[PDB]
């Protein structure tokens, strides 16, 4: 995925990497929503549901958590 | 994001919300837009998006919503925002809510330079849940029995290291004089030097022989701010017993949570309110962070008191003086409204609540007294410090000094004379059949000028 | 362990096909573990609920609590009447994560009257407020015998019984003032038939 | 020449939405207009004078004075008017149910113009019902508290009323409990007499609730009825049951008061207990249909004073327009916002504040054979109080409970799966009588009622 750190636009406050979504999709099924690959040992196994997002093909964001914007108690670090 | 969900410029904001005005300036390379609908956010449920909120669709029932960003001329990077709050994120007679929900982080935003509060609009429905004053403005006058003319009160300066007998003599002899109220110093409580329970029996006693002696009705100001609460309701108790009319409190400093409890107490005991405000520059000096004093004042009259200190307007350029004007309205009236000019931002109304009687201070003497008989007019009290102590004769001399002058000016303005152009001269032909106001008006040379 | 007496209880309950030969513990740690999707694994607790198996009991081991083990048995059990009627896959395909909340509203509804809801529910986005009014405006229409201009609102779709509702309320007033004005505007927002659409007109405005 | 608009009845006057509102049914004496009625009627709820005699002394008397700003005749009667008058809100005491009663209805319906006079409504602002308490748990809470989600809840009524000694109350108590109900409840009439003292039958039912509630493991309670002659005697009674660990008790609004009813429900509020509003001596007030105070209004005092659970009877059919004046005052009393409906009897528009609803409880004479009419009339926020419906089953109590509980399983279980209950509820209760024989023993007891309501 992308590898902003933490950026927004360039002149708003809109996070950048979820476009003010607060939602991604995920990495591991590109949307698909079923397993591809077996992923630890065999108790990930192909074809069943998605390890990481257990069937919705969407995750939250990292950077702005939840929160449409970069700043306050849920993005950025209290002081 | 190209909606924004919380800037919605044409929603009307209902009767049973609360509003908000904050003066912000956001940082280089920010839009206003945009810090408008985040101070809103931050305030609220801190996120644009729905990811959860949307548990079982339960949405937008408790978020605020920007609705106007106009800026302010003059300066600028420097805009107005307006908020509207719903009701049923508040709970009631409880202020420490409102001011944890709505200035409880939004002043920590890191994409703002500075972020000041200028006023607040509070619903009929949530006025109706506080108490408010214990006894209000026609109550505490029909109480002390003094009508048509503001009230006299002294402050004692010589402040630290005197005994509690001299105090009492002190107070005696002032209160003999003929003023109404004394005061107690703001930072005396209990120190080694002087306790409280010695203090508060001397000066019963004086209050007790001068009353008796000259008629009238007398008071001073007893301060019970304590460490704690079981402290501070002794002090209280022990005040009523001996039969005193009146003490006092620091809002600011002891907190919310003593102040409302010390009105109820108030309420239910019969006695008058006098609320001191130290520590107030810390929050409200500057003109671009902080909480305008205003703001302050409203959530005063809510939780209690009866009387509030306000600061004189003597010697004010304008605007500001305007300001003090707006908040000194905001106080002794009922409803009041919107009139930029002087401050107020929304119309107020207050439900036949009570009124708060204000309390001008500060350095001031005799010549001054034809300004603020006409500028606070008759409900208000003016409180002297040197204006008193500093006669050549003493103290009670210095009293029936200020007495004579505040009678005199008060009938003058009755008769329909001017006030502004003509006070010096009422001043000088009442300063004829008495020699404490000659000496006075001899000591205070300033006659600084009028209209 | 058996809890006495509870001599109310149903002889059984159906469970899927893919599941007709599996234990308690089976059910138990397919319900855990979420491997499969909410209308695959109702009809297990609605199951399970038969064993002697409490809800306090099944939220002690699964991990759900009572409202939603109900609100997601309520939920199958109306998909599964819409889906078995006349209908379109255009709802099927969309209930299939996340729509037990909304399908507790129409349950008031008798299966003939829960297709047209459906569809009035999911092509506008409505949450479980409108769906909850809509529902009880729905049942609250036969009642209606005889008033102001009944018989040109059918019943037999629901935009056209909200839209009732909202002109009836709208009634309860006089020259315009203002808020019959929002109300009229509302009910024609909703309304889909072109008589009482052309009536909402000829009230409102001309006449 | 004329009389100067008589300064109360002004008909172009909207009120402000501070002010309280009242709606008036009157009928006044032969040879007296109904104009100066609604006047007179405004003048005597407050400052008793149309003239301006008793004031001008420095003082505004029209600040505290009501206005009738609107009258109109009863469509299908002759000689019989409604009155709409508005009071302001400086003349009740903020959080009061006594003040705001003997205000309105203090003098007026003495007045010897009129011949007969109804308060049909009224209206409370938004500014007034903040600061009352409302409801001590609501009807969410008090879901939660008991864990009960998705069907009315059920509750018997102990019939053999007097007579019956504590230890054989405490045993029926518990048969019927371990047999399927929810909720058991004390005689209204019983109180501490001397067959049976109130202590007594506190234990043994205290005992009985455990005993069952331990052995089929969910929560069942039982009313226990704390009416006591004065406060400080209400008060030991409800703090020895909430020592025993009871959720629930009852009181009695209507002969004890509404002072005492605000005051018990500050205890239950402060000590988490449920509180269950029994409805008598209601009869005396508002059964004639031209004199008196109808239940509406008192359901409205009772959510502002305090109270989850009130008493509303069942209303499976008498008359259309009696069962809408029903459903009118349930959903009065469930509901956030209701809309004027002079149909249903609503008058003005009410918006509650986001304060919590009250149960309505339906009660009296009711069997199995209504059982599918009343889960669709009042819904799953409810509670079916069952009287001989359950202790009269051919062979005991714990049978007839399971009865009243696998019949009310059935039919909501049938509404869920999309059935109707107006054409298919005997076809369902047949069909489920049959892997059941107590449900099959109590469906040939009494006899099934063919209903006829709107099916087209």
């Amino acid at each position: 995925a992308n590898n902003n750190p933490q950026g927004t636009k360039p002149n708003s406050l809109v996070c950048a990497n979820c476009e003010g979504e607060g939602c991604v999709a995920c990495s591991q099924c590109k949307g698909g929503g079923v397993n591809l690959i077996d992923h630890f040992n065999g108790q990930f196994k192909a074809g069943a549901l998605c390890w990481l997002c257990r069937g919705k093909k969407e995750v939250l964001c990292g950077d702005c958590n939840g929160a449409g914007f970069i700043g306050g108690f849920l993005s950025t670090f209290d002081e | 994001d190209y909606k924004l969900t919380y800037y919605t410029p044409d929603y009307t904001p209902k009767d049973t919300d609360l509003l908000a005005a904050f003066r912000f300036s956001p940082q280089p390379g920010v839009p206003a837009d945009e810090a408008g609908a985040a101070i809103a956010a931050e305030s609220s449920t801190g996120t644009w998006t729905t990811v959860w909120t949307d548990l079982l669709t339960d949405m937008d029932r408790y978020k605020g919503k920007c609705y106007h960003i106009e800026p302010v001329q003059g300066e600028e990077n420097s805009y107005f925002a307006f908020i509207a709050y719903p009701l049923d994120l508040f709970e009631e007679g409880s202020v420490t809510n409102i001011l944890t929900s709505i200035v409880g982080n939004v002043f920590g935003f890191k994409a703002i330079r500075s972020l000041r509060l200028e006023d607040i609009r509070f619903p009929v429905a949530l006025v109706k849940t506080f108490q408010g004053p214990p006894h209000g403005i026609q109550v505490e006058r029909d109480l002390l029995n003094k009508y048509g003319r503001p009230m006299l009160g002294c402050t004692i300066k010589p402040k630290l290291g005197l005994s509690a007998k001299n105090y009492g003599r002190a107070v005696y002899e002032c209160l003999r004089g003929g003023l109404d109220f004394t005061k107690d110093d703001e930072n005396i409580n209990s120190q080694p030097f002087q306790r409280w329970r010695d203090r508060f029996l001397f000066v019963a006693d004086a209050i007790h022989k001068s009353q008796a002696e000259t008629g009238e009705i007398k008071g001073h100001y007893l301060n019970v701010t304590a460490p704690t609460c079981e402290e501070m309701m002794k002090r209280a108790e022990f005040a009523k017993e001996l039969g005193m009319p009146i003490i006092m409190h620091d809002f600011l400093t002891a907190g919310f949570t003593a102040n409302t409890t010390l009105a109820k107490w108030c309420r239910d005991n019969g006695v008058l309110l006098h609320i001191h405000r130290a520590m107030h520059a810390v929050i409200d000096r500057q003109r671009n962070h902080g909480i305008h004093f205003r703001v302050l004042a409203k959530c005063l009259r809510l939780s209690g008191g009866d009387h509030l200190h306000s600061g004189t307007v003597v010697g004010k350029l304008e605007g500001d003086k305007a300001s003090t004007l707006g908040f000194v309205d905001l106080m002794r009236e009922d409803h009041i409204e919107a009139d930029r000019s002087r401050g107020v931002f929304f119309t107020q109304d207050w439900a036949s609540m009570p009124g708060v009687l204000p309390v001008a201070s500060g350095g001031i003497h005799v010549w001054h007294m034809p300004a603020l008989v006409e500028i606070f007019g008759d409900d208000s009290v003016l409180q002297f410090g040197g204006g008193t102590l500093g006669h050549p004769w003493g103290n009670a001399p210095g009293a029936t000094a200020n007495r004579v002058a505040l009678e005199a000016c008060v009938q003058a303005r009755n008769e329909g004379r001017d006030l502004y152009r003509e006070g010096g001269d009422i001043l000088r032909e009442a300063g004829k059949w008495s020699p404490e106001l000659a000496a006075a008006l001899d000591l205070w040379k300033e006659i600084k000028f009028e209209f | 362990m058996q809890q006495l007496y509870q001599p109310f209880r149903p002889p059984s309950s159906p469970i899927p096909t893919q599941f007709r030969s599996l234990d308690s513990a089976g059910k138990i740690e397919i319900l855990a573990g979420r491997m499969a999707l909410w209308f695959e694994y109702a009809p297990l607790i609605s199951s399970l609920y038969t064993d002697g198996f409490t809800p306090p009991t099944i939220e002690e081991l699964t991990g759900i609590s009572s409202i939603e083990q109900n609100r997601l048995i309520v939920g199958a059990q109306v998909r599964d009447s819409i889906l078995q009627s006349i209908h379109e896959p255009e709802l099927i395909s969309a209930f299939d994560t996340g729509g037990a909340e909304l399908l507790y509203e129409i349950r008031l509804l008798s299966t003939t009257q829960r297709v047209a809801a459906a569809t009035f529910i999911i092509d506008r986005n409505i949450d479980s407020k409108g769906a909850q009014d809509l529902a009880r405006a729905i049942k609250d229409y036969p009642n209606r015998r005889g008033d102001v201009g009944w018989l040109d609102f059918d019943y037999n779709l629901p935009g056209d019984c909200l839209s009732f509702l909202y002109y009836r309320q709208s009634r309860e007033n006089k020259n315009p003032s203002d808020q019959r004005t929002s109300m009229l505007l509302q009910a024609l927002g909703v309304a889909e038939s072109e008589k009482a659409k052309n009536r909402l007109n000829t009230e409102l405005y001309g006449d």
